[PDB]
């Protein structure tokens, strides 16, 4: 579609101009998921190497929450950017073409004639 | 570490560490022929690694403590039992020979395992490739099913296409009277009542089939029981050749490579005995199976990974 | 909202943390504690419904269908701990689980405010049962009988959801609150039928009516007890919940093509009870009983008439509660004999006492006995759907006769009569039994003094 | 033999192992404990003051102020005479209505 | 009294009540984003208390 | 809690609902519409830049 | 094959389907197919088996034949515009030419004919390359020249792919095969929203690539090929077939399970591109994956198959694999559904 | 799409020998493409057999195309009711039944008849309404 | 005990196909 607009450097992860929008707070509900998930790896990875589980290398699922944590975050602020690139340049363009959105006309629904069907 | 790719990579050949002294000589024979007790002078003479006879607690010593695990945990079956009624219906004779065959053949890839990264010769008794004779002399008499020999092959070419044959093997010649002799003189009660038959049914299948087809991938000689006894004189024959035929004076590391990649996996190196062919005497329903496993499970030691289990002491499980 | 979800989830790591025997007592403990939660959910207001967040909202019609599950939950963990016992510790505690994340997954269902979110879980119900009915299953049936219900809902399914997002990309939202507040008459135009069809037959399929039934006789039969009263005590009313709100926007469409399914309804369900008149599987019975019921609530939703929905919850809640007690009768007397035909085990109340007080109530409740919430579920839709067209309560009414016959049939054929001869086995009943079925029963008649609270968000 | 298999297990009787079993599970102390839970729990906090709450719970669907606004405006209505519930609703007065 | 073991056996009781009281938490964290129109529409909208900010929290 | 704390808060739903519903709409009318017109940001499909070009005099005149 | 000399097979495979990747010249587009396909035979006979030797056979000429047609659409559409650059092309018959081109190498169609039997004779490690790496390139070029593609071409091809494909399969013994069965069905899914929207032919490409790993590593970690083979592996290891019954109703699309969100976000697309009959049959056809799907959950782990008296060695034993990234790839693939609109960073 | 417009062009219900010449050239067209491919795949060891077997599909699928066409036709005739979709029903059942006979076998006629019988309503209310198959790109 | 599939059941997963006819008996 976001896939030819000007201005988009190729192979950019996050653009600097994305920096002007609310970062991610620390605890966010979509984050904490992904925080999540990287402990839900944790579990099963000793799972298939058959060792005790929840007790089994708090080393190796410490890390994968820390790693699910961190690329989740970025992961949010490049979709809060795009969505909040789509949004942008949307309002842009509807402004740009008033006579592609007429303002439909104010009328109640005292004036409105909805036909009415019983239910019998 | 391991023969994992990055050491083959750093460096870490094969043809380096082997040496002359590098064979898979198997010293084979008749029933109590006295071939274990010809692989040790062998052993100890050349400096060569012996591997004893496998049973059915061979899988058993490799793992864990080694002791022999319960028959209902390990094997399924009994060779005195499959003395007492050769032909029971609960398939002990074929659960015996099936179960021998892959501890003969995890015991094959100890062997080569030991010989591949240390280069020093492994002597073995009865090395798969002879464990057939049983079979066709078990099927003789009608011990097992016809359609227990199929099964059999059919691992044997999955499995032992792969594992090479031997450099040499020596072979204990002995007349049926005379084993009709010796185990008279043993005296546990169930080597007694072996019939002459099942004695000569080994023989022959030795003589015809064993010896003959098996000769053209490396030299086979021949020693009777006065021979058997001169261990000075066997010695110097092993010594006494350049070991032509068979495929192992001809690979490069490559092979060497790839062959420790197997043999190192445990579970590959047996992987396909298990096949999923169904028959009544090694077929196990779901609910012994799972009641079993269960059992297997409960005991020490086995109830997580190797280094895993806090019941015998494996301390920092929470930094391994 | 959150009050109840959180602890619901928060429970899982307990019963997988919890001790080697404790996981069914501390399990029990809080699953009741939930229900008493979810107790205090069930106040609503007058008309405005309960809206808690964008993400859930609870009405009249929701908070019934929420206590009732919640207040399962203990139910199966007390049913189930009998034919489990015998298990190891981590199948027992996975077993655990699949009910828990079901009931998890129930109550986000009837929370939803938004229809595709309702959809996302109104699927994911399948997941656990499914697991349920295959692996503790015990019987041999059970894996094509998993096949079935699970392949007829997907059938019906899937075509909700390219109709749900056409919705979505034709009229923006779908929450709850603007598809009502913005609803619009459906026209006659011929895509509009197939728009008709597709919003109605994915409830249609897991509501069993006339046809797309026979899921329901392989899957509750061969479900183990703890799945099969979550299958008809609940799961079958996640179709019910689905029209109530859907058909909001199927009006007047609603109107004229009501008639095939009206006709496979009323005719189904003396069509169903007659099967239950000869049937040789007590299980399979009670399972078509289920049709019968639930092919009544066809009728009484499809009509939509204030009276007819007001009996349609009523109906969905005795129900539900009534053929969770059928099914633990079924179950109570299974491992006993060990077989599923019902005139093996003739003369039980002999034997059992009590167990022949508890199958006589459970009984009267199933056969619309006023002043039991069945009565009132029931004697409410046949005045609306008396006032719909008057020939109705011919076939109305007959329903009613037959299911007469086939209720007391099992209570003849098994508690009364001769004992058998041959059997020695029948030990006196746990008190574990008994009290389940009075954890059953009891509240039954506990809302009969308080109909207005089951009645739904037409009341 | 088909397979190397076990008889199907006798069902045991919690019964004649303790009297006293309770059908919950085999060991006897968490059996009599299991009782406890499941009858306090159970009958006790949620269908006893559960049943009080839902009973006295506030006022639900606004059923009696919709009754205290009735008398008042039905006394209101009569009072003047006017009939005593208009047959229309929206006040056509300000409807619009299409020609 | 055994309790460093009778909380090894029994520390899963408190899940699910701090679970219920996590729960009210969000429920009343969640409701704040929601406030929007607090205390203005015209059928409720009303004169302040001369102390009090927040009509209904 | 009063009835005031619900009608407010579900008003509040609405709004939230109501702003999303009609952005949805302008979503697909706009997508439509600067897909077929494409004097939009997105959908501009790539073309062959301008700078890649010889402006120096070649071998021949007629260029 | 030396370990070195294998990374560098597998060094150049990816570096090739890099290559297609980041070219904008239609010849260069051309160097990383071929020298894709040069390194990519000699990992199939990597095993050296007769059966390696048919696959490995059957695989280069489908794809030779795909590569060398692939160059009139090249060379037509340098004939009429002289353009090498990878654009909106400016023939149709050159359009149509391509479409069969890319199409023999993703194997939708009957192209798709050579899909199973190759994987069936090669090894699972090289099947799982195949089935997930060689899909990256020629997907590629449909994305970027997806502007020119006449809609009936492409979405004829992408209800076969998923029909035959989807239908084949409840034919299927062999895991192998059935991997493929599925990789064809799932072929068409992607590529039947292409022409509408790319950003979840791409949603669409990551989420099947994470399950096939997680399916094909998963059956690696089993070592077995045959559905008994698998079913064999809950007395060994009944947590892997657990594990592997997760991702297969994953696979299958049931909520809330990943694999559902490709299928749901497609049904999307075409609903909003006023195709609303076109995603019905595609959703109808799902069950039919769905089925073999099931019976190989019920011989794996909902049910329980018997066993041999030989597994008891490998109860003694352990796993020497360390089969990398496996945790993270089935929790990955199993349970990211909240996380949907994530898609736009796709975008 | 010049043979398909021909049956297209044809108004409902008129020139019903046109409409039959239309439908049967559709049926005998695929047929032709469906018994190629059956030749490609499965090898007709001998020629004589493989033009039979082509012989054989082409005219089944012609046989229902025709008889599709002259029921359709004719019934829109009869009935003076061209935008009725049961126009189809009964035509697409007619070619179901056609299918049986050159079977010989009545469930599979039976089945034939629900199925595209089915689909023969489904495809005139899409011509009536406007339904589109293969939608172009529109966002 | 609840029923577990046995060599009927794994026979009929097994073979080449599990929907056998003449072309593939062979
Ligand atoms: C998106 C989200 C999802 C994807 C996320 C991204 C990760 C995807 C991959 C996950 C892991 C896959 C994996 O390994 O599965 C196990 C699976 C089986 O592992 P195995 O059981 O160890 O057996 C592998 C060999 O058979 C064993 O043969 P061997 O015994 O000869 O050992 C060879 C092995 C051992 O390692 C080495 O030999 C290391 C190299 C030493 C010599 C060279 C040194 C100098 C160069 C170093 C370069 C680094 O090296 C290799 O296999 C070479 C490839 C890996 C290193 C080079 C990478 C490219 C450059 O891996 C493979 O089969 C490898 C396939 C090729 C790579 C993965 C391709 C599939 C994914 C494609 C899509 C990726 C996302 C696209 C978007
Ligand atoms: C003055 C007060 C006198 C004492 C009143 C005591 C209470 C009483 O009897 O009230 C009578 C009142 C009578 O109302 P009333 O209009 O007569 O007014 C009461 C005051 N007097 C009598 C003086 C006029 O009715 C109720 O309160 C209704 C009680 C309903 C109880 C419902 C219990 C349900 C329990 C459910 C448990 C299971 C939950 C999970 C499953 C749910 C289903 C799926
Ligand atoms: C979305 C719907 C649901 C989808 C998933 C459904 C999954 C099940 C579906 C059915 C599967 C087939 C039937 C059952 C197969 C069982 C497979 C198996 O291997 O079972 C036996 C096995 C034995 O267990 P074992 O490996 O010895 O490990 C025990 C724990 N150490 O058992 C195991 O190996 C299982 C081990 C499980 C260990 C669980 C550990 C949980 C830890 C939770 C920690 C919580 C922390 C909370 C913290 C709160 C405060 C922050
Ligand atoms: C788009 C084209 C897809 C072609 C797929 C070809 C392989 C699968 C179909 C097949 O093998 O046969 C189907 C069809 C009829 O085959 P039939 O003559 O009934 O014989 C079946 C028993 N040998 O034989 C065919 O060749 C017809 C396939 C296309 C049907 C339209
Ligand atoms: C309004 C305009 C149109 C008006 C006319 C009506 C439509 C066209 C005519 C009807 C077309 C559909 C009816 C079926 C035609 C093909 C029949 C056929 O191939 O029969 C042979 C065979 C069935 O027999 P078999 O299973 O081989 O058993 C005998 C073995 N010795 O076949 C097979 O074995 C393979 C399975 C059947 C062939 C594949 C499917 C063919 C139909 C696909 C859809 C065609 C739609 C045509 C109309 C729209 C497009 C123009
Ligand atoms: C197992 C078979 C199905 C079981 C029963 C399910 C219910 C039966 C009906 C199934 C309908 C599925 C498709 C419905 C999707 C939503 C329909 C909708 O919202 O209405 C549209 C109805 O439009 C349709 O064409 C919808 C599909 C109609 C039926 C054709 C496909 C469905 C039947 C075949 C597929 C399913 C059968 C199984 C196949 C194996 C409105 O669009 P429109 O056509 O009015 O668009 C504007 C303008 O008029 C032109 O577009
Ligand atoms: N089926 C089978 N039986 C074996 C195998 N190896 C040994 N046996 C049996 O093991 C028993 C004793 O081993 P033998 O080697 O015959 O005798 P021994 O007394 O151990 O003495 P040695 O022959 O010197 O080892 C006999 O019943 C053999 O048949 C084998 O590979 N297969």
């Amino acid at each position: 579609m976001m896939s030819g607009r000007p201005g988009r450097v190729p192979l950019q992860f996050l653009p600097n101009e994305a920096r002007s929008l609310p970062p991610p707070k620390l605890t966010d509900p979509r984050l904490v998921y992904m925080g999540f998930l990287g402990y839900c790896s944790g579990l099963i990875d000793n799972a298939i190497r058959r060792r005790p589980v929840v007790s089994a290398g708090l080393h190796r699922q410490l890390l994968y929450v820390t790693s699910f944590v961190f690329f989740g975050y970025y992961l949010l602020k490049r979709q809060d950017y795009m969505y909040a690139l789509r949004d942008h340049d949307m309002f842009a363009y509807v402004k740009s073409h008033p006579e592609d959105f007429p303002e439909k006309d104010k009328k109640t629904y005292g004036e409105i004639l909805e036909e009415f069907h019983p239910v019998r | 570490l391991q023969y994992g790719p990055l050491a083959f990579v750093l460096g870490e050949r094969t043809t380096r560490k082997l040496t002359e002294t590098s064979k898979v000589i198997t010293v084979d024979g008749n029933i109590c022929s006295g071939k274990g007790r010809l692989a040790r002078e062998i052993a100890e003479k050349l400096g060569l690694r012996h591997f004893p006879e496998a049973g059915i607690h061979y899988a058993d010593s490799t793992t864990g403590d080694g002791k022999p695990l319960d028959v209902q945990l390990s094997g399924n079956c009994s060779l005195e039992k499959f003395y007492d009624d050769p032909k029971s219906n609960d398939g002990n004779s074929y659960r015996l020979q099936s179960w021998l065959y892959a501890s003969r053949l995890l015991q094959y890839a100890d062997a080569l395992e030991h010989l591949l990264s240390t280069g020093q010769g492994v002597v073995l008794e009865r090395s798969i490739y002879s464990d057939f004779v049983f079979l066709e002399a078990m099927y003789r008499q009608g011990f097992i099913r016809k359609q227990c020999v199929e099964h059999y092959n059919e691992v044997k070419k999955v499995t032992a296409c792969e594992y090479l044959p031997p450099h040499v093997v020596v072979y204990v010649d002995v007349p049926v009277p005379e084993i009709q002799s010796r185990i008279q003189k043993k005296g546990n009660p169930h080597e007694m009542k072996i019939t002459a038959a099942y004695l000569q049914d080994i023989e022959n299948a030795y003589k015809k089939t064993f010896l003959p087809e098996m000769s053209e991938k490396c030299e086979v000689l021949q020693y009777s029981a006065r021979e058997a006894e001169d261990a000075e004189k066997v010695v110097e024959d092993i010594e006494y050749l350049k070991c032509d035929k068979g495929p192992w004076p001809d690979q490069d590391d490559r092979t060497f490579h790839r062959l420790r990649m197997l043999v190192q996996n445990k579970l590959e190196v047996l992987n396909y005995t298990t096949i999923p062919v169904y028959l009544p005497e090694i077929t196990i329903g779901a609910h012994q199976s799972d009641r079993v496993f269960q059992k297997f499970t409960e005991l020490p030691g086995r109830k997580y990974s190797p280094g895993y289990n806090e019941d015998v002491g494996d301390k920092w499980i929470w930094l391994k | 909202m959150l009050k109840i979800i959180i602890p619901t989830t928060m429970l899982l790591p307990m019963t997988w943390m919890s001790k080697h025997n404790m996981i069914w007592i501390n399990a029990t403990v809080h699953s009741l504690l939930i229900s008493l939660i979810s107790l205090s959910l069930l106040n609503q207001l007058g008309e405005n419904s309960l809206n808690f967040s964008l993400t859930f909202f609870s009405d009249s019609l929701s908070a019934p269908l929420l206590v009732l599950t919640t207040w399962l939950l203990p139910l199966m963990l007390m049913a189930s701990q009998s034919h489990l016992s015998k298990e190891t510790t981590t199948r027992k505690k996975l077993y655990i689980t699949m009910l828990i994340l079901l009931q998890l997954f129930l109550i986000m269902t009837f929370t939803a405010t938004e229809l595709i979110l309702f959809y996302i879980l109104f699927e994911a119900t399948l997941v656990p049962t499914l697991i349920i009915i295959t692996r503790w299953g015990n019987q041999t049936e059970r894996l094509n009988a998993g096949l079935y219900f699970l392949f007829y809902t997907l059938a019906g399914s899937l075509p909700l959801l390219v109709a749900l997002v056409y919705i979505q990309n034709t009229t923006g939202s779908l929450n709850f609150l603007i598809i009502h507040y913005w609803s619009h008459p459906l026209s006659n135009s011929w895509s509009n039928i197939f728009m008709w069809l597709a919003c109605i037959m994915a409830f249609m399929v897991k509501m069993p009516l006339y046809g797309l039934h026979l899921w329901l006789p392989k899957a509750h039969v061969e479900a183990p007890i703890a799945g099969s009263m979550v299958l008809a005590a609940v799961l079958l009313k996640l179709g019910g919940y689905g029209m109530m709100r859907i058909t909001t926007i199927l009006n007047p469409l609603t109107n004229y093509m009501a008639y095939p399914f009206l006709m496979l309804s009323m005719w189904g369900m003396i069509m169903t009870s007659s099967i239950c008149l000869r049937q040789t599987d007590l299980k399979s019975l009670i399972a078509y009983s289920s049709v019968s019921h639930m092919a009544l609530v066809i009728v009484a939703i499809m009509i939509q008439t204030p009276w007819s929905f007001m009996g349609a919850t009523a109906l969905m809640i005795a129900h539900g509660l009534t053929s969770s007690m059928l099914f633990c009768l079924a179950n109570t007397n299974y491992e006993r004999v060990h077989s599923r035909t019902m005139i093996l085990a003739r003369g039980l109340q002999t034997l059992l006492p009590l167990m022949a007080t508890w199958w006589l109530m459970a009984s009267l409740t199933n056969l619309a006995l006023p002043p039991s919430i069945n009565l009132i579920g029931e004697l409410f839709i046949i005045t609306a759907s008396f006032s719909w067209s008057n020939i109705t309560i011919i076939l109305m009414g007959m329903n009613m006769m037959i299911t007469a016959l086939y209720s007391l049939y099992m209570l003849i054929t098994t508690q009364r009569g001769k004992y058998t001869h041959h059997i020695n086995n029948i030990k006196a009943s746990f008190t574990r039994e008994n009290a389940l079925m009075a954890l059953h029963i009891l509240p039954l008649l506990l809302l009969t003094l308080n109909p207005k609270m089951i009645l739904g968000p037409l009341y | 033999i088909r397979l190397q298999e076990d008889p199907d297990p006798e069902d045991e009787n919690l019964y004649e192992k303790n009297p006293d079993s309770h059908g919950y599970d085999k060991d006897p102390i968490v059996d009599l404990w299991n009782m406890r839970v499941v009858f306090f729990f159970g009958f006790s906090i949620v269908l006893v003051l559960g049943s009080t709450f839902v009973a006295y719970l506030p006022d639900y669907r606004m059923q009696e102020w919709a009754r205290r606004e009735a008398e008042r405006l039905v006394k209101y209505r009569e009072a003047n005479g006017l009939p005593l519930m208009e047959s229309n609703c929206f006040d056509p007065n300000k409807i619009q209505l299409p020609e | 009294m055994n309790v460093l073991q009778i909380v090894r056996d029994h520390w899963v009781h408190i899940l699910v009540p701090v679970g219920f009281v996590f729960g009210c938490y969000l429920d009343r964290r969640s409701d704040e984003k929601l406030t929007a129109f607090r205390n203005k529409s015209l059928l409720f909208k009303r004169e302040l208390r001369p102390n009090e900010e927040v009509t209904w929290k | 809690d009063g009835p005031e704390k619900n009608y407010e808060k579900t008003m509040a739903i609405l709004q939230i609902e109501a702003e999303k519903a009609e952005l949805r709409l302008k979503e697909l009318e706009v997508r439509r519409l600067m897909r077929a017109r494409g004097d939009g940001p997105w959908y501009q499909y790539p073309t062959i830049d301008k700078a890649l070009i010889d402006h120096s005099p070649k071998t021949t005149p007629d260029n | 094959m030396n370990p070195i000399i294998y990374t560098t097979l597998i060094m150049t495979v990816m570096s090739g389907t890099m290559l297609v990747m980041i070219s904008s010249h239609w010849l260069l587009i051309w160097i990383g197919f071929e020298m894709n396909l040069l390194a990519m035979i000699p990992v199939l006979m990597k095993n050296f088996n007769p059966r390696a030797t048919e696959a490995a056979t059957k695989y280069f000429l489908t794809q030779a034949t795909a590569s060398m047609m692939l160059m009139m659409a090249i060379i037509i559409n340098l004939l009429y515009s002289g353009q090498w650059t990878i654009t909106k092309m400016f023939n149709p018959v050159a359009m149509t030419m391509m479409t069969m081109a890319l199409a023999m190498k993703l194997g939708l169609s009957p192209f798709h004919f050579w899909v199973p039997e190759v994987t069936q004779g090669i090894s699972l490690q090289a099947g799982l390359l195949l089935l997930t790496w060689q899909k990256l390139a020629p997907l590629s070029v449909l994305c970027q020249i997806s502007q020119s593609i006449n809609p009936n071409l492409m979405l004829t091809m992408a209800m076969l792919s998923i029909l035959i494909g989807g239908w084949g399969g409840l034919n299927q013994t062999q895991l192998r095969k059935i991997m493929a069965y599925s990789s064809i069905a799932h072929m068409g899914w992607m590529t039947a929203v292409l022409p509408y929207n790319t950003t979840m032919t791409i949603l669409n490409l990551l989420i099947y690539i994470t399950m096939t790993l997680a399916m094909f590593m998963l059956l690696i970690h089993s070592s077995a090929t045959t559905t008994l083979s698998l079913s064999h592996t809950w007395n060994k290891m009944p947590v892997i077939t657990s594990l592997m019954m997760v991702t297969l109703l994953s696979m299958g699309g049931l909520p809330p399970l990943s694999g559902f969100m490709p299928k749901w976000m497609i049904i999307q697309e075409m609903t909003k591109n006023e195709s609303i009959i076109m995603p019905t049959l595609m959703a109808m056809t799902a069950l039919l994956n769905l089925y073999f799907y099931m019976r190989l959950a019920y011989s794996s782990s909902l049910t329980m198959f018997p066993s041999t008296n030989n597994m008891k060695m490998k109860w003694q034993f352990e796993h020497t694999k360390q089969m990398k990234l496996l945790p993270t790839m089935i929790v990955l693939s199993t349970l990211v559904l909240p996380m949907t609109p994530a898609l736009s960073s796709l975008n | 799409k010049t043979l398909l417009h021909k049956y297209s062009d044809i108004p409902e219900g008129t020139e019903c020998h046109r409409k039959a010449y239309a439908s049967t050239s559709i049926g005998g067209a695929t047929g032709l493409i469906v018994s190629a491919y059956s030749i490609a795949l499965k090898p007709p060891a001998s020629f004589l057999e493989g033009v039979a077997r082509t012989g054989r599909y082409t005219f089944t699928s012609a046989a229902i195309g025709a008889i599709f066409g002259l029921t359709s036709c004719i019934s829109a005739q009869v009935r003076e009711k061209p935008d009725d979709p049961l126009n189809y029903f009964i035509g697409g059942c007619a070619g179901g039944l056609t299918l049986g006979a050159r079977t010989r076998s009545y469930g599979i006629g039976a089945a034939a008849c629900a199925y595209m019988g089915l689909t023969a309503a489904l495809v005139k209310m899409g011509q009536l309404e406007g339904w589109q198959v293969f939608a172009e790109p529109k966002v | 005990r609840q029923w577990q599939p046995d060599v009927e059941w794994a026979e009929q997963f097994g073979g080449a196909v599990m929907y056998p006819t003449k072309e593939t008996a062979h």
